[PDB]
C-alpha cells in the first residue's frame, strides 16, 4: 500500500511503499538530508507509530538540530512526560571511531526491531547515511588482515550490508518503513557501496548533481529513481500512465540535449519543439518548496496531495497548460498555483515602479 | 567505459570541424552574393518612388509571400519571418479579406502550415540551387498573377550587414484594383506623368506592376539568400563554440578517467602481489 | 579512513552550549581543486563534513571579479539566519537580482535579441557584480558593507555604467555622514528612522559617472 | 476616393495594436531610398541624375546632360527639367551623353520614368552595350524569325517580339562612329 | 527477434531496473500456460535461482507464482543477501542439479539464474578470504570457469539419453551499460544468445526494453516457430532499416520522403513489440 | 606529418633537400587545417583551394612502394 | 559494425591484413583492385562523418 | 638535481649571490624519484607516482629560496604528461611555481 | 572571415597598436650575437615600462 509523502516527484514517479525499504541516493550536497528531514516532517507525524532515527556517521550539528527541533515539535518530550514521545534517536556520528560507526546502525535496528517484534507495531526507521556503515567496515577491514576487494573495499561488502538490510523488513507481526540516505562517493553510482545497496530497496530515489545545478529541488533524477510501486495493478492506471508519460517526454528530451547544445532549438522539428517545451515545464513542475527548507530559502513549503499531483502532470502532458511560461511551474505546489504564479508574472511585467514619494519616507512625520 | 568517452571525443571533434567548414562555406557564399544583392537593390528604387509604399491598405484579396530558405542550418531565420508573417497577416486584415499565403523556399511550407494551412496555397522551392535569376523570379510572379489579388505582400529578410537582417514587408498594389485608387487625392499623384505607352494608362500600369512584382520578388529572394548565408555563418560560429565547450568538458572527463584507470590497474596489481608476498 | 582524517578534525569546530561556556570555534578548511572538478574524492569528503562552501571559480578570477565567488554554488545554510540583520534585509534582493542575472545570462549572452526588461537585469547584474568585488588585505566593516549594498540593490547607482562603481563605493561610503554607520552598527538593522535618513544621505553623494 | 490613409508611418502605429509588443516594426523599401519624385530639387541646372538600371546591374547612377530613350512612339531625348514621363521603351538604343562623350547601350525594352524632380529612372531587363553584340548572328535568327509564323497565337506575339527586336538591332549597328 | 531453443543458454543482460527479471518471470509464467495444452512428454519445469536478492523480493515472486499457478512447475532456490557467501556461490549449482533431474529423465527444464553477477561477488568473497590472490576487480582467476562449469550443463540431450533438455537464463547486471565488464564479458562468451536490455529504451516507452541491434540468438531461426520464421524476417529487416533513418531525422536536416516510409512503419513495429508485464502471449 | 618530428632537425638534412623541403613542410602544414574541408569542393574559397590542391599534390608525391628506396 | 549492418561475413575490409597482399606475390591486377577497393572504402568512412 | 642545489647553495650562503639554477626537466626529477620508490618496494600512489611525491618535490623546491645571505632563483623546465595539467606530477610542481614562461612555436 | 578593412577604425587602432607591441616584445640577445650579427640589448625595467 502506498505511502503518501506530499512530494510531487516522489509520489508520481517513484512512490513509496508503506512497509517497504526506501533509499535516497546522493552525492555530497545534493540534498538527501533535506529530503530525509522533509519525510520526517510529512510522513512521520501522520504515521501514528514510533520512529527511530539512527544517525550513522553524519554531522553532530545535524544531530543537535533534529533533537532540538523534535523537542519544540513535541515529538520528543522531556522530563516526566517522556513516555509520550514518538521518536528515539541513536547517534553514531562522524566524529566517532570506525568501530562505533560500523555498529550504530545495528543498535538503531534493534530499537526498531523491538517495536516491530515485541510491541508489534509500525515503526519508521530513518537511517542517515547507511553508506557510513559500509565505509567504517572498510576502514576496519584493512587492519583485520584481509585482501581488499574492488575499489578498495572489504571483501565482505555485500554480505555485511546484506546481513544488516535483511533485518530491516516488514514481518507478519509488525512493520518497519525504512528510509535510508545512501551517499554515493565522487558522484559515482557504480561505486560498489551504492551499487550493492540498490538491490536491497523497494524504492530508490536517486538525487542528481546536475538537477541541483539547474536549481531544481528536490534534485531527484526522474529517469533514475525507481519504485516497485510503479505498477498499474498497485497505484492504478491513471497514476501509472501519467508517470510513464512524464518519463517518456523527459527521456525523449534527454535524447535531444546533444543537438540542443550544438545546433540549438532552431534546428528542431516543431513536433520535437513541443517535447522540449513540455519537458522543460514538467522538469520545473517536479520541484517544490519544502517546509524544512523555508528557513533558508524563504519560500513556504507545499504539501501536494497525490490526486493534485496526478491531475497536474496529466494536464501538462495532454497540453492544457502550454499557455503558461516555464518559470511559472518552478517551486510551486500544485496546478492551481502555477496559474496563481503565472498571473503574478504577467502582472509584474506591467507594474514595476512609480514609488517616488507620498510613502512613509517623509523627513518629518 | 573508457572507450565510450573516447568515441564521443571522436564525434565532437568531427562536428567542430564540420561546423567550422560550414561557417566559412557560408562566409564565402555571403560575399559573392553580396555583389549580386547590391546590384539588384537599384531597380526596386524607381517603383517605390513612382508607386509609393502602402503596406496597410484594405485589399479585398491579398497574396502574402514569405520567402524562406531551402536548407535549414540558418538559425531561426525561417521562423522569424514566419513569426513576422502573422504579425502582418493579422495586422492588415481589418475587414475579413481573402489571403493566399505563399512560401518561397522549402523551409516555408513546413512552418506556414503551422499557422495558416487553410490559406496556404502555393509552395515554391528549389530556388537557390543553381542561382536566382529574374526570369525565374518572373515565372514565380506569373504564377502569382494567376490568382489576381488587389495587393501583394512580400516578406523577406533584408541583408543589411553580416550581423543585422531587418525583415522587410514590400507591398505591390494591383494596377487599378487599388493602385491608382490610392494616389487620387484632390486630383491624382500619377496624373503628373505624361504616359508614353502604346495603350492606355490603365493598361501600362497593368504592365508596370507585374514588372514591379517581379523586381521586388527578385530582390526579396536575393536579399534573403544573402541573409541566409550570413545567419548560417553566425549559427555555425555558435556551434563550433558549443562543440569546443563540449570537447573541453569531455577532455577533462577523459583525463580524469585516464588517471583513474591507471590507479585502478595498479591497485589490482599490488593487491595480487601482496597476496603472494 | 581519509574521510575520518578530516571528519574527526572538522567536527571539533563547534558552538558550545551555555553550560560548557558558550565558546565557539569556526573552521575554514581550504581544498584545492583540479580543473574545477568538485566531484573528486577529498573535495566531496569535506563537502559532506562542512556546513557550506565558498566556491572560487577560475573563470571569474580571470575576468578580474575578485573574490571569484561562484554565487550559484556557494552555500551557507547554518550561517544564514545567523547573519547581520541589516545585511539580511538588503542581501535578499542581492541574492535574487544575482539569481535572475545568472538565469537571464543563461538565455542569451550573444546578441540575438535584447529585451528592455532583460537589459535591466544585465544592467543591474553587472552593477552588483562590480559592487561585490573588493581588493585584498582591506576588509570592510559590516556597517559599511550594508550601506554599500543598500546603495546598489536600490537605486543610487544606476547612473554609473559599470566602470566607476568601484570608485562610486568610496564615493558612497566616505560622503555619507559617518553617524549613519554608528546607528546601523548599534541597532543591528535598518530602522525606518534610519531607512529614509539613509535614502537622504544617498541622494546627496556625488557619483563619479556623470 | 481616400478610404485608406496608408503609408510607412501609419503602418508602424497600427501594427503595435495587433502584433506582440516584443517585435519591432518591419522595414519598408521607402527606408532605403533617399531620392524621391515630388521632392523639390535634384536638377542642378545642366546635368540631371540618370539612374539606368537592370535587374542584375546598376549601369549608371551619375548625372548626364541628355538621354536618348527608345520610346514606343519613337526615340525621344530628355533634358534636365523635362516633363514628368512614364515611357514604355521599345527594343532600342539608350544613349547616355555626358557632353562630348556618349555611351550607347542597346536595351531589350522596359520602362523609363522621368520624375517631377528631374530624376530619370531607366528600368530595362537586358542592357547590352553594342560593343559586345555581334552583327552576324542577329540576322541569322531574324531570317528564321521571318520564316516561322504558325497559327500559335502565343507565338504570334513572341515572334512579333522576335522580329521587332532584331530589326531595331539591325538598324543600330549600321550607323556607328 | 531473439528466439530461444530448448537446450540453449541465453543471457539477459542489462542495467538495474530494466526488466531482466520480468523477461525471466514471463518465461516461467508462460510455461504454465503452455503445460496445460501440450502432452505430458513436452512440458517445461522451471527452476528459478534467486542469488543475493532480498527475501522480500523472493516472497513476492512465490506469491506471484502461486497466484498465477506457475508454482506447480517451479522450484524456487533462494540464496538471499543475508545468506553466507558459500550459500550464494553454491545456489546456482544446486538449482542446476535440481533442474538436471528433468533433463536427465527425458523431460524439459528451464533454469533461471537471477544475478549470476551476484554469484560472482559471493565467490569473490570466499576466494579473497581463503587468500586466493585477486585478479581483475579483485576477482579470482577461475571465475570464467565458475560460470562456464554451470552454464555448460544446459544441454539438449540425445535420444539415446532421453532427449531431455535444460534451458538456461543467466541474468547479468551491468553498471552503466558497461558490457565490457569482467563478469559480463565472461558470460557473453559462454552463452549462445544475449538479450540486452537498455535504460534509455525503457524510458522511451519501449518495454521490454530489448536492444534489437545488440540482442543475438546464436541458435537462430533453426529453433523458432515456423509461423513466425516467415513473418519476423520481414520484421527483423524493417527494424534494421528503421535504425539509421531515425539517427538522421533525430537532427532534422532533410527528408527523402521514401526513407520516411520506413520511419513510419518501424515506428508501428517498435510499438508492436511492446508488452505489458506478467501477461505472456 | 604533424606528429612525426626530429629533434636533430634540419641540421642533418641533405642540403639541396633543405632548400625545397623547408617549404614542403610549410605547405603541408597549412594544408592540414584546410584538409577535411576538401569534401566541400562545390563550395570553395579559391585561396583555401590553392593550399588544398597543392596539399594533395604533395601527399601524393611522398608515397612510395616498399623495397625500392630512392 | 559490419555485422550490425547485415554484411556477412562481417569482415572489416580495412583492418584485415595479409602478407599475400604484395604485388610481386598476387600480381598487379589483384593488388591494385584490392588497394583500389580499400581506398574507396576508406574515403567513404571519411565522408560518412559529414553525410550523417 | 640536489647536486645542482648544493652548488647553487654555496654561492648563496658563502658567496652571498643571487644564483640562477636551471633544473632542466623537473618532470624527469619526479620520474626518477618515482622509479627509486618502485625499486625500493613502495606502493605507488595515485596515477603511479611515489607516495612521497609532494615531499620528494618539496624537499628540493624548498631549498630554492631567498635567505638573508643571497638568493637562488630556479628556472625549471616543465613537461606536462599526456597534455594533462591535472596529472599529479605537474599539479604538485605548479604549487611551487611562481611564474610560467611559455615558449611557443 | 570578413576582411581587414571591414571592421572599425578603433578595432584597426588596436591592430596597429598590438602589432607594434607584438613586435616590440622581441629583443636581440648578447649570447646570440656570435652567429646573428645583431648586438645584444639588456633592457632595464624602468625603460621597459616607460617604453610600453
Ligand atoms: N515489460 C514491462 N512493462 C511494464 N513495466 C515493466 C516491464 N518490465 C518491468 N517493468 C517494471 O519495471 C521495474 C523493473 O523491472 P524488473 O524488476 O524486472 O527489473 P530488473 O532488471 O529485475 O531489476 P533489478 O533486478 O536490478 O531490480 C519493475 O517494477 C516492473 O514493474
Ligand atoms: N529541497 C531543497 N530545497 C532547497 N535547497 C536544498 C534542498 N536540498 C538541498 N538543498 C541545498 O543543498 C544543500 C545540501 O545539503 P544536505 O541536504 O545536507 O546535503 P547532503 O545530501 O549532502 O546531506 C543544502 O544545504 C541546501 O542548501
Ligand atoms: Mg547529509
Ligand atoms: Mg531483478
Amino acid at each position: 500500500e502506498i505511502l503518501v509523502t506530499g512530494i510531487k516527484v516522489v509520489d508520481l514517479l517513484a512512490p513509496y511503499q508503506r512497509g517497504g525499504k526506501i533509499g535516497l541516493f546522493g552525492g555530497a550536497g545534493v540534498g538527501k538530508t533535506v529530503l530525509i528531514m522533509e519525510l520526517i516532517n510529512n510522513v512521520a507525524k501522520a504515521h501514528g507509530g514510533f520512529s527511530v532515527f539512527a544517525g550513522v556517521g553524519e554531522r553532530t550539528r545535524e544531530g543537535n538540530d533534529l533533537y532540538r527541533e523534535m523537542i519544540e515539535s513535541g515529538v520528543i518530550k522531556l522530563g516526566a512526560e517522556r513516555g509520550n514521545s514518538k521518536c528515539t534517536l541513536v547517534y553514531g556520528q562522524m566524529n566517532e571511531p570506525p568501530g562505533a560507526r560500523a555498529r550504530v546502525a545495528l543498535t538503531g535496528l534493534t530499537v526498531a526491531e523491538y517495536f516491530r517484534d515485541i510491541e508489534g507495531q509500525d515503526v519508521l526507521l530513518f537511517v542517515d547515511n547507511i553508506f557510513r556503515f559500509t565505509q567504517a567496515n572498510s576502514e576496519v577491514s584493512a587492519l583485520l588482515g584481509r585482501i581488499p576487494s574492488a575499489v578498495g573495499y572489504q571483501p565482505t561488502l555485500a554480505t555485511d550490508l546484506g546481513g544488516l538490510q535483511e533485518r530491516i523488513t516488514t514481518t507478519t507481526k509488525g512493520s518497519i518503513t525504512s528510509v535510508q540516505a545512501v551517499y554515493v562517493p565522487a558522484d559515482d553510482l557504480t561505486d560498489p557501496a551504492p551499487a550493492t545497496t540498490f538491490a536491497h530497496l523497494d524504492a530508490t530515489t536517486v538525487l542528481s548533481r546536475s538537477i541541483a545545478e539547474l536549481g531544481i529541488y528536490p534534485a531527484v533524477d526522474p529517469l533514475d529513481s525507481t519504485s516497485r510501486m510503479l505498477n498499474p495493478n498497485v497505484i492504478g492506471a491513471e497514476h501509472y500512465n501519467v508517470a510513464r508519460g512524464v518519463q517518456k517526454v523527459l527521456q525523449d528530451y534527454k535524447n535531444l540535449q546533444d543537438i540542443i547544445a550544438i545546433l540549438g532549438m532552431d534546428e528542431l522539428s516543431e513536433e520535437d519543439k513541443l517535447t522540449v517545451a513540455r519537458a522543460r515545464k514538467i522538469q520545473r513542475f517536479l520541484s517544490q518548496p519544502f517546509q524544512v527548507a523555508e528557513v533558508f530559502t524563504g519560500t513556504p513549503g507545499k504539501y501536494v496531495d497525490l490526486a493534485d499531483t496526478i491531475s497536474g502532470f496529466q494536464g501538462v502532458l495532454t497540453g492544457k497548460y502550454d499557455d503558461l511560461p516555464e518559470m511559472a511551474f518552478y517551486m510551486v505546489g500544485d496546478i492551481k498555483e502555477v496559474k496563481e504564479k503565472a498571473d503574478k508574472m504577467a502582472k509584474d511585467i506591467a507594474s514595476r515602479k512609480e514609488a517616488d514619494n507620498k510613502k512613509v519616507s517623509e523627513e518629518l512625520k | 567505459s573508457n572507450q565510450a568517452v573516447k568515441q564521443r571525443i571522436r564525434a565532437i571533434k568531427n562536428i567542430g570541424k564540420i561546423t567550422k567548414a560550414m561557417k566559412m562555406v557560408a562566409a564565402s557564399k555571403m560575399k559573392n552574393a553580396q555583389i549580386a544583392v547590391e546590384q539588384s537593390r537599384g531597380l526596386v528604387d524607381p517603383f517605390v518612388r513612382l508607386f509609393g509604399d502602402f503596406p496597410a491598405v484594405n485589399s479585398n484579396k491579398s497574396v502574402v509571400v514569405a520567402v524562406t530558405s531551402d536548407k535549414g542550418l540558418c538559425g531561426g531565420l525561417n521562423s522569424n519571418i514566419t513569426k513576422y508573417t502573422r504579425a502582418t497577416l493579422a495586422t492588415t486584415e481589418s475587414e475579413g479579406k481573402d489571403v493566399v499565403v505563399v512560401s518561397i523556399g522549402d523551409k516555408g511550407r513546413s512552418q506556414l502550415t503551422r499557422i495558416e494551412s487553410q490559406r496556404y496555397q502555393l509552395a515554391i522551392a528549389d530556388t537557390y540551387k543553381v542561382r536566382v535569376t529574374f526570369g525565374q523570379a518572373s515565372l514565380i510572379v506569373e504564377e502569382l498573377i494567376k490568382h489576381n489579388p488587389q495587393s501583394y505582400q512580400i516578406l523577406f529578410n533584408k541583408f543589411r550587414s553580416a550581423i543585422s537582417f531587418k525583415p522587410t514587408v514590400a507591398t505591390i498594389l494591383s494596377p487599378d484594383l487599388l493602385e491608382k485608387q490610392l494616389e487620387d487625392v484632390t486630383g491624382n499623384s500619377l496624373d503628373a506623368y505624361d504616359i508614353e505607352a502604346s495603350h492606355e494608362r490603365s493598361d501600362v500600369l497593368r504592365d508596370l506592376t507585374e514588372f514591379h512584382l517581379g523586381v521586388t520578388l527578385y530582390n526579396a529572394m536575393l536579399e534573403n539568400n544573402c541573409s541566409e548565408h550570413a545567419s548560417r555563418m553566425s549559427a555555425m560560429e555558435n556551434s563550433t563554440k558549443s562543440a569546443g565547450e563540449m570537447l573541453g568538458k569531455l577532455t577533462l572527463d577523459y583525463n580524469r578517467k585516464r588517471q583513474a584507470t591507471i590507479t585502478t590497474e595498479l591497485i589490482e596489481i599490488i593487491a595480487g602481489a601482496s597476496a603472494l608476498m | 579512513d581519509v574521510f575520518y582524517l578530516h571528519s574527526r578534525l572538522l567536527e571539533r569546530a563547534a558552538k558550545l552550549s551555555k553550560e560548557l561556556g558558550g565558546g565557539s570555534l569556526t573552521a575554514f578548511p581550504v581544498i584545492e581543486t583540479q580543473a574545477g572538478d568538485v566531484s573528486a574524492y577529498i573535495a566531496t569528503n569535506v563537502i559532506s563534513i562542512t556546513d557550506g562552501q565558498i566556491f572560487l571559480e577560475t573563470e571569474l578570477f580571470y575576468k578580474g571579479i575578485r573574490p571569484a565567488l561562484n554565487v550559484g554554488l556557494s552555500v551557507s545554510r547554518v550561517g544564514s539566519a545567523a547573519q547581520f540583520p541589516g545585511m539580511k534585509q538588503v542581501a535578499g534582493t542581492l541574492k535574487l537580482e544575482l539569481a535572475q542575472y545568472r538565469e537571464v545570462a543563461a538565455f542569451a549572452q550573444f546578441g540575438s535579441d535584447l529585451d528592455a526588461a532583460t537589459q535591466y537585469v544585465l544592467e543591474r547584474g553587472a552593477r552588483l557584480t562590480e559592487m561585490l568585488k573588493q581588493k585584498q588585505f582591506a576588509p570592510i566593516p559590516i556597517e559599511r558593507q550594508t550601506v554599500a549594498v543598500y546603495a546598489a540593490t536600490k537605486g543610487f547607482l544606476d547612473k554609473v555604467r559599470v566602470q566607476d562603481i568601484v570608485a562610486a563605493e568610496e564615493a558612497v561610503i566616505s560622503q555619507v555622514n559617518p553617524a549613519v554607520f554608528k546607528i546601523l552598527k548599534a541597532n543591528g538593522k535598518i530602522t525606518p528612522a534610519l531607512d529614509a535618513h539613509l535614502k537622504a544621505e544617498l541622494r546627496k553623494v556625488k557619483l563619479p559617472g556623470a | 476616393e481616400a478610404a485608406a490613409p496608408a503609408g510607412p508611418k501609419e503602418f508602424t502605429e497600427v501594427w503595435n495594436k495587433k502584433a506582440p509588443s516584443t517585435l519591432i516594426v518591419p522595414e519598408f523599401p521607402s527606408n532605403y531610398t533617399a531620392v524621391k519624385a515630388v521632392g523639390e530639387g535634384q536638377v542642378h541646372g545642366d546635368a540631371f541624375p540618370v539612374n539606368f538600371y537592370t535587374p542584375h546591374s546598376i549601369l549608371s547612377q551619375a548625372q548626364k546632360d541628355t538621354v536618348v530613350l527608345p520610346g514606343v512612339d519613337g526615340y525621344f531625348g530628355v533634358k534636365a527639367s523635362h516633363v514628368p514621363t512614364i515611357a514604355q521603351l521599345k527594343p532600342g538604343v539608350v544613349e547616355l551623353h555626358s557632353g562630348a562623350e556618349s555611351e550607347k547601350f542597346f536595351v531589350s525594352g522596359g520602362f523609363a520614368f522621368v520624375h517631377p524632380n528631374g530624376v530619370t529612372d531607366i528600368c530595362v531587363l537586358e542592357a547590352a552595350t553594342l560593343d559586345q553584340v555581334d552583327p552576324a548572328a542577329v540576322k541569322s535568327a531574324l531570317a528564321a524569325a521571318s520564316a516561322a509564323q504558325p497559327t500559335d497565337e502565343f507565338e504570334q506575339a513572341a515572334n512579333r517580339a522576335a522580329i521587332e527586336l532584331y530589326s531595331a538591332l539591325e538598324s543600330a549597328v549600321e550607323a556607328k562612329a | 527477434l531473439v528466439p530461444i531453443g530448448r537446450g540453449q543458454r541465453e543471457l539477459i543482460i542489462g542495467d538495474r531496473q530494466t526488466g531482466k527479471t520480468a523477461v525471466a518471470i514471463d518465461a516461467i509464467i508462460h510455461q504454465k500456460n503452455c503445460n496445460e495444452q501440450v502432452p505430458k512428454a513436452q512440458r517445461v519445469y522451471c527452476v528459478y535461482v534467486a542469488v543475493g536478492q532480498k527475501r522480500s523480493t523472493v516472497a513476492q515472486l512465490v506469491k506471484l507464482f502461486t497466484q498465477t499457478g506457475a508454482m506447480r512447475y517451479t522450484i524456487m532456490v533462494s540464496a538471499t543477501a543475508s545468506d553466507a557467501a558459500p550459500l550464494q556461490f553454491l545456489a546456482p549449482y544446486s538449482g542446476c542439479a535440481m533442474a538436471e533431474y528433468f533433463r536427465d529423465t527425458g523431460k524439459h527444464g528451464l533454469i533461471i539464474y537471477d544475478d549470476l553477477s551476484k554469484q560472482s561477488v559471493a565467490y569473490r568473497q570466499m576466494s579473497l578470504l581463503l587468500r586466493r590472490p585477486p585478479g581483475r576487480e579483485a576477482f579470482p582467476g577461475d571465475v570464467f570457469y565458475l560460470h562456464s562449469r554451470l552454464l555448460e550443463r544446459a544441454a539438449k540431450l540425445s535420444k539415446e539419453l532421453g532427449g531431455g533438455s535444460l534451458t538456461a537464463f543467466p541474468v547479468i547486471e551491468t553498471q552503466a551499460g558497461d558490457v565490457s565488464a569482467y563478469i559480463a564479458t565472461n558470460v557473453i562468451s559462454i552463452t549462445d544468445g544475449q538479450i540486452f536490455l537498455e535504460t534509455e529504451l525503457f524510458y522511451k516507452g519501449i518495454r521490454p526494453a530489448l536492444n534489437v541491434g545488440l540482442s543475438v540468438s546464436r541458435v537462430g531461426s533453426a529453433a523458432q516457430f515456423p509461423g513466425m520464421k516467415q513473418v519476423a524476417g520481414t520484421l527483423k529487416l524493417e527494424l534494421a532499416q528503421y535504425r539509421e533513418v531515425a539517427a538522421f531525422a533525430q537532427f532534422g536536416s532533410d527528408l527523402d520522403a521514401a526513407t520516411q516510409y520506413v520511419l513510419e512503419r518501424g515506428a508501428r513495429l517498435t510499438e508492436m513489440l511492446k508488452q505489458k508485464q506478467f501477461a505472456p502471449i
